[PDB]
């Protein structure tokens, strides 16, 4: 449709200019069969109450376990789950194929970092406060929820209630960097739930911004069922442009890689000439490409290949 | 020269050569061009308000409030009229602006609302994206920003698009969220050198207060070029050097006159812009050591290595 | 009730006699007398947006989504039709009033505690709106921190949607300050509140901001059927809360909530007055 | 007299009669007893450092602490603030109003000694822990600390660092002061219109709704009568100003006369 076509056009136009930033959620990591948070929350709940949610419960159960069983037990239980390695999925390759200016991810895994190393683009990874000050490269992989690079302790990551409570105080430089990247670059959300803590916090912060002073981030929804229209309006009026993977292609709910692949194939394949079918749009595209050349007396014929990419 | 200034110059030049140097230009650089000092504006506001100029100096609270008192008492129209009268003039750019631009900083952060820095940048043929309003952050037209954190007079000489009164500073964090966070990000991710600012300036006080919340030894201490008439005291130096600053005193180095600021600025600037048979081998080895990782090296590529 | 409960009752009675007692009455108490619990209203709001129907964040979002999408008029409509049914004050209200609390803090918008206060003869200056704080005619306040419908049945008077809670501190500066002062200067007993309630957790965070042993840990009466898990009890106790477990106090079925409330209320009232 | 002045006096007396009057007493009341004025300590610290602007009042103590340690800081503070000055007539004049609460940023014990002399008992709240243990119904709030737990610099908020962290260092005291201001009638005595505390309170009262609170009365007794500009400025900021110099022509240095004149005007109106 026109809405999704315009969304894809904006995403690709931002990507080609190097002004595209990818907000990678936990779904991209789950695609690599990484241990989802709900598994670890269930483990904590079992350890606490013996035998096994919501945004509040996700933060509370780990929080309860932290001060009921101790720091060491928390660290051990989380390391036994997250220490395992996984292979980067095709979605990471598709994310990196867009040459995003920055990658902001709340995941504590290294799959995105491994994909960045694969592609050959050096993304200085910032997962701690000290990382921001000393980051030689201009391409930031911002782990806004900590990372396990320093160690596998629970302090390095933001996954418990008090960690989220003091995030602004605990991560001033990281939060400022993420907000500056969001304000300056085009943001696409992939692997995130619409009712997510991080996304809701970003929306709350965006509400403080002056009207039309920022660009509305894109949100790639890969939920099994098509999004309700009412929720679509609610989230598009909150500062989001939703691209629904379930709407574009019909696939069985149990599998998710197909939806991510469909969205990313639409992103990568899409080109400004992909949508021009009207003969009134062909001239529009050609004039858009050729108009700045009118300032030059003569343009080399062979050079025109650069004009038309 | 001294050793502390030697270290500061070394670090500043190193960072500048890496494209990580940013200049926080203060109001002193603009005053070098004989631009209307803010104290004169406050004196005019006080004369209009109370009928006579204030006896003595003005405190920072006075600077913030006298304009505010006039604005809410004498009306917005008179407040903008005074600004038009005093700021509408165009002044030549002093050598300090060109000296600063000669260092090709990655960004230029300035609280000045004048266009002197923009004119200097153009005179040096530099394309700086001037971000003076909230909407400018998203639609940046260049890689390097001339970020005017106190606004500017491009969109008319109204006082709304500037930070001058007490209310403007009080609600700055809410009035300029994007600009403030972008300035903080540039400070955190770059090497900041302060010029034309006093230790008692409100903006520097706010920046030092913000730097308090940062993690211990997480950021990089910004350099601060101090060129006040008097030499720096040994108490304020310690107080502000453990507060996150890297003060470099102009009066400490150059034994110059008082109220002769221009040359005092120029001394630090050109000490910044001017940059054994046992160190020769060290230099050659430093240039050639990474090349040992390659089986064979072309000689013309060797010419490449030696710049 | 050997130590962890007998001491709580003794302290509560001592404060009540001293007069430095305040009751934070939760929504559950107003549900003991039949009343629309907010989850029913959330279900109705979702049914208006969707076909059929709960996380606390969803609790705050679904009414917020309805207000944003459908509009102020319809939102206020369901709010008024659902919350305009008069209900008889339950024995819990007069049991609470019998303690002679200095103030009464509640996040309820119904007129079920003011009615009890008037029927018992005790006069509490109800403070539900912002302007009522300064124009106070009595020493004792019935502070409705969540607002009420006294001025009107519009949704703006009450805070129930996500945006209302987002700007509460900005929207209700005087009311929040008054509630914080009452909590700090008085011994607070929480009744009819979910242990994981939003309002309870925000106050818990505020008290965490307070310095060590700079305040009296409030009491929390827990009335749902299941006996409190030991780990949760330890966590909330270390969170500056003293839990009185109604379920452990007596033996009763899950759905007899009035019995569980009355067990704690009577043990607190009759025992040494 | 004046219609505005008479209306303000009547409102003050009416609020005092029903027990709503609350007195916000600044350093002006305490300088009548010849207590060390803050610029004395500021000048001593400045002279110690290097052998008055408002920002200097906070900077000089801050730098002096940072350099000469808590050691020199408390040394100077105890040296200058152990005088045991006698209470002035204005303290008893304030007490005679029968105020519900007395909020004082002063750290000297002149006010509480005045309350004891009058016989009125006010529960002193000058520390975080004092709020919980406040037994008396009427609070005497020391929102800047006091030298009753000792003569250390931690007790008071004199320096700039204490001011910066005051909101997070005195949450209970701060919110109790805000509650008293919101739920009572406040009269400011001995405060300069440019005082840090006055300006911070005026900034806070901005967040309040337009008709939520009552505009506090400000009793100015500076030697020079205010300019109309300043009166208009602070009238729209929530302050109702009664000018002692405007009320009666008096000597420039006779601050005691201005304070006493305003106070006996209030008392006589109260009968
Ligand atoms: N809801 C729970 O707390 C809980 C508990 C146990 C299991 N689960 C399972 O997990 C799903 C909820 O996941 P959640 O906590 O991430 O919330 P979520 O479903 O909202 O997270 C959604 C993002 O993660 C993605 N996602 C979900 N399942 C995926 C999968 N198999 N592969 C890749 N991406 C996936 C979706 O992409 C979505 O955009 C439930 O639908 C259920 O199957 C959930
Ligand atoms: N307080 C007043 O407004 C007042 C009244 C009369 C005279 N003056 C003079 O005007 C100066 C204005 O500075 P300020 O007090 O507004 O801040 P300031 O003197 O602290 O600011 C000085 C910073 O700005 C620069 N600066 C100041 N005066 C300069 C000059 N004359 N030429 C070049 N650079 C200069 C210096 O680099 C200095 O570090 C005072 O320092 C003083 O010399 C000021
Ligand atoms: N859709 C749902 O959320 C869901 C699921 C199961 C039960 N319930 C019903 O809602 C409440 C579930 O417990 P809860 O804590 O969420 O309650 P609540 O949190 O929805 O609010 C009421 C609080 O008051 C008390 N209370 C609980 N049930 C009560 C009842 N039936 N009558 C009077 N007071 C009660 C409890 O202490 C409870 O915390 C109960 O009323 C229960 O029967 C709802
Ligand atoms: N501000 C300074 O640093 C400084 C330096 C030298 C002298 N002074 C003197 O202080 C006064 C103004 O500033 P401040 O902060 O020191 O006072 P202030 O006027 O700013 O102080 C507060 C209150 O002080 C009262 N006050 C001032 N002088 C008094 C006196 N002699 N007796 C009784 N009350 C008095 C006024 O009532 C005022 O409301 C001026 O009178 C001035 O002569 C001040």
């Amino acid at each position: 449709d026109n809405n999704v076509v315009e969304c894809i056009k904006e995403i690709t136009e931002s990507s080609r200019n190097g002004k595209l930033v990818f907000f990678v959620g936990a779904g991209v990591s789950t695609l690599s069969d990484y241990p989802q948070w709900w598994r670890l929350v269930d483990k904590y709940h079992e350890e606490l109450y013996g035998s096994p949610y919501s945004s509040d419960e996700y933060l509370r159960i780990p929080q309860i376990f932290y001060n009921v069983k101790g720091e060491m037990a928390f660290d051990g239980i989380l390391k036994d789950f997250f220490q395992v390695d996984k292979p980067t999925n095709p979605i990471h390759d598709k994310i990196l194929a867009m040459n995003p200016a920055h990658v902001i991810t709340t995941n504590y895994d290294n799959l995105i970092d491994t994909a960045c190393w694969k592609r050959g683009k050096y993304f200085s990874v910032i997962s701690a406060e000290e990382d921001v000050a000393n980051a030689t490269s201009s391409r930031y992989l911002l782990k806004v929820a900590g990372d396990f690079r320093k160690g596998f302790k629970g302090e390095n990551v933001v996954l418990k209630e008090d960690d989220y409570l003091n995030y602004d105080q605990n991560y001033p430089l990281i939060s400022n960097l993420m907000k500056t990247i969001i304000a300056t670059h085009t943001i696409v959300f992939i692997g995130y739930g619409l009712g997510d803590y991080n996304i809701n916090m970003l929306l709350n912060w965006v509400r403080k911004l002056q009207k039309d002073s920022f660009h509305k981030p894109f949100f790639i929804r890969t939920d099994p069922s098509p999004i309700e229209n009412e929720t679509l309006i609610y989230y598009e009026n909150k500062g989001l442009r939703i691209i629904d993977a379930a709407s574009l292609i019909d696939s069985n709910e149990y599998d998710y890689l197909e939806r991510y692949s469909a969205v990313m194939d639409l992103l990568i394949e899409s080109q400004e000439n992909k949508f021009i079918t009207k003969d009134d749009e062909v001239i529009d595209y050609i004039y858009g490409k050729i108009s700045p050349l009118f300032a030059l007396q003569y343009i080399r014929k062979i050079d025109l290949k650069h004009v038309f990419e | 020269l001294d050793n502390n200034v030697v270290e500061c110059i070394k670090e500043i030049t190193e960072s500048s050569r890496n494209g990580k140097l940013v200049f926080f230009v203060g109001a002193g650089v603009s005053t070098l061009s004989d631009y209307p000092q803010w104290w004169r504006l406050v004196d005019k506001y006080h004369e209009e308000l109370y009928g006579s100029p204030k006896k003595g100096n003005y405190s920072s609270d006075e600077y913030l409030r006298i304009p505010q008192i006039f604005y809410n008492v004498k009306g917005e129209m008179a407040f903008d009229g005074i600004l038009k009268d005093f700021f509408q003039v165009d002044k030549p750019t002093n050598p300090i602006h060109d000296k600063i631009l000669a260092m090709n900083p990655a960004h230029v952060i300035t609280t000045n609302y004048d266009n002197l820095i923009d004119t200097a940048c153009w005179k040096r043929g530099k394309y700086f994206s001037v971000i003076s309003a909230e909407e400018d952050v998203a639609n940046a037209t260049s890689s390097r920003y001339l970020l005017k954190v106190a606004g500017d007079f491009r969109k008319g000489f109204k006082g709304e698009n500037v930070v001058l009164k007490e209310d403007d500073y009080l609600n700055y964090d809410q009035n300029y969220p994007l600009i403030s966070n972008l300035m903080k990000t540039i400070i955190a991710t770059h090497t900041i050198v302060f010029i034309g600012y006093g230790l008692g300036d409100y903006n520097i006080n706010m920046l030092l207060n913000w730097v308090r919340k940062l993690q211990k030894d997480s950021f990089h201490k910004p350099f601060f070029i101090r060129t006040d008439p008097s030499p720096i005291e040994n108490e304020t130096l310690i107080y502000y050097e453990n507060k996150g600053l890297r003060i470099i005193d102009a009066a400490s180095l150059i034994d110059s006159n008082e109220y002769d600021y221009l040359e005092r600025y120029s001394a630090v600037m050109d000490l910044l812009i001017e940059s054994k048979d046992d160190e020769v081998i060290d230099y050659i080895y430093g240039k050639i050591s990474p090349l040992f990782a390659l089986q064979y090296i072309r000689k013309i590529d060797l010419k490449h290595v030696f710049e | 009730l050997d130590n962890n409960v007998v001491e709580c009752i003794k302290e509560i009675t001592e404060s009540s006699r001293n007069g430095k007692l305040v009751f934070f009455v939760g929504a559950g108490v107003s549900t003991l007398s039949d009343y629309p619990q907010w989850w029913r209203l959330v279900d109705k709001y979702h049914e208006e947006l969707y076909g059929s129907p709960y996380s606390s964040d969803e609790y705050l979002r679904i009414p917020q989504i309805f207000y944003n999408v459908k509009g102020e008029m319809a939102f206020d409509g369901i709010l008024k039709d659902f919350f305009q049914v008069d209900k008889p004050t339950n024995p819990i209200h007069d049991k609470i009033l019998a303690m002679n609390p200095a103030h009464v803090i509640t996040t309820n918008y119904d007129n079920l505690i003011d009615t009890a206060c008037w029927k018992r003869g005790k006069y509490f200056s109800v403070i539900s709106a912002e302007e009522d704080v300064a124009n106070a005619t009595s020493s004792r306040y019935l502070l409705k921190v969540a607002g009420d419908f006294r001025k009107g049945f519009k949704g703006e008077n009450v805070v129930l949607k996500e945006d209302d809670y987002l700007n509460y501190d900005q929207n209700y500066p005087l009311i929040s300050n008054l509630m914080k002062t009452i909590i700090a200067t008085h011994t607070i007993v929480f009744i009819g509140y979910g242990l994981g309630d939003y309002n309870i957790n925000m106050l818990l965070n505020w008290v965490r901001k307070l310095q060590k042993d700079s305040f009296h840990k409030p009491f929390f009466i827990r009335t749902d059927p299941s006996p409190i898990e030991n780990e949760t009890l330890i966590y909330y106790e270390n969170k500056g809360l003293r839990i009185i477990d109604a379920a452990s106090l007596i033996d009763s079925n899950e759905y007899d909530y009035l019995e569980r409330y009355s067990a704690v209320m009577d043990l607190l009232i009759e025992s040494q007055e």
